[PDB]
């Protein structure tokens, strides 16, 4: 980890992380690349546009 | 305009719950001059206004 952060070496404005952060456990809030799909599920499928829309 | 077979208003808690929403009557017709070219014989030229139903 020292070598990896040594490659950055520019820690002046807090972290400025350049990692990937490919971890998330569960929540109804923040979402993966399925943001567009989950939004049109909640807005249309069962919220606004009932079955047979 | 939203299309839905359920009798649920779009202003519900599930939707944004803002703006004025009201039930519509009849179909939607885009604004255009009827009989501009006189294509249909014996057809009186109608005057159509935006959001106007008659």
């Amino acid at each position: 980890t020292f070598k990896i952060m040594s490659e950055k070496l520019k820690f002046t404005g807090d972290a400025m992380d350049v990692g990937g952060l490919m971890i998330k456990n569960v929540t109804p809030g923040t979402g993966d690349k399925d943001v567009v799909t989950k939004g049109q599920m909640e807005a249309f499928m069962k919220n606004w546009m009932e079955n047979k829309l | 305009y939203r299309i839905g077979s359920y009798y649920i208003t779009e202003e519900d808690i599930n939707p944004g719950d803002s703006i004025s929403l009201g039930f519509g009557s009849w179909a939607k017709v885009t604004g255009v001059i009827m009989g501009t070219g006189v294509v249909n014989p014996d057809g009186s030229v109608p005057n159509a206004q935006r959001v106007e139903f008659q």
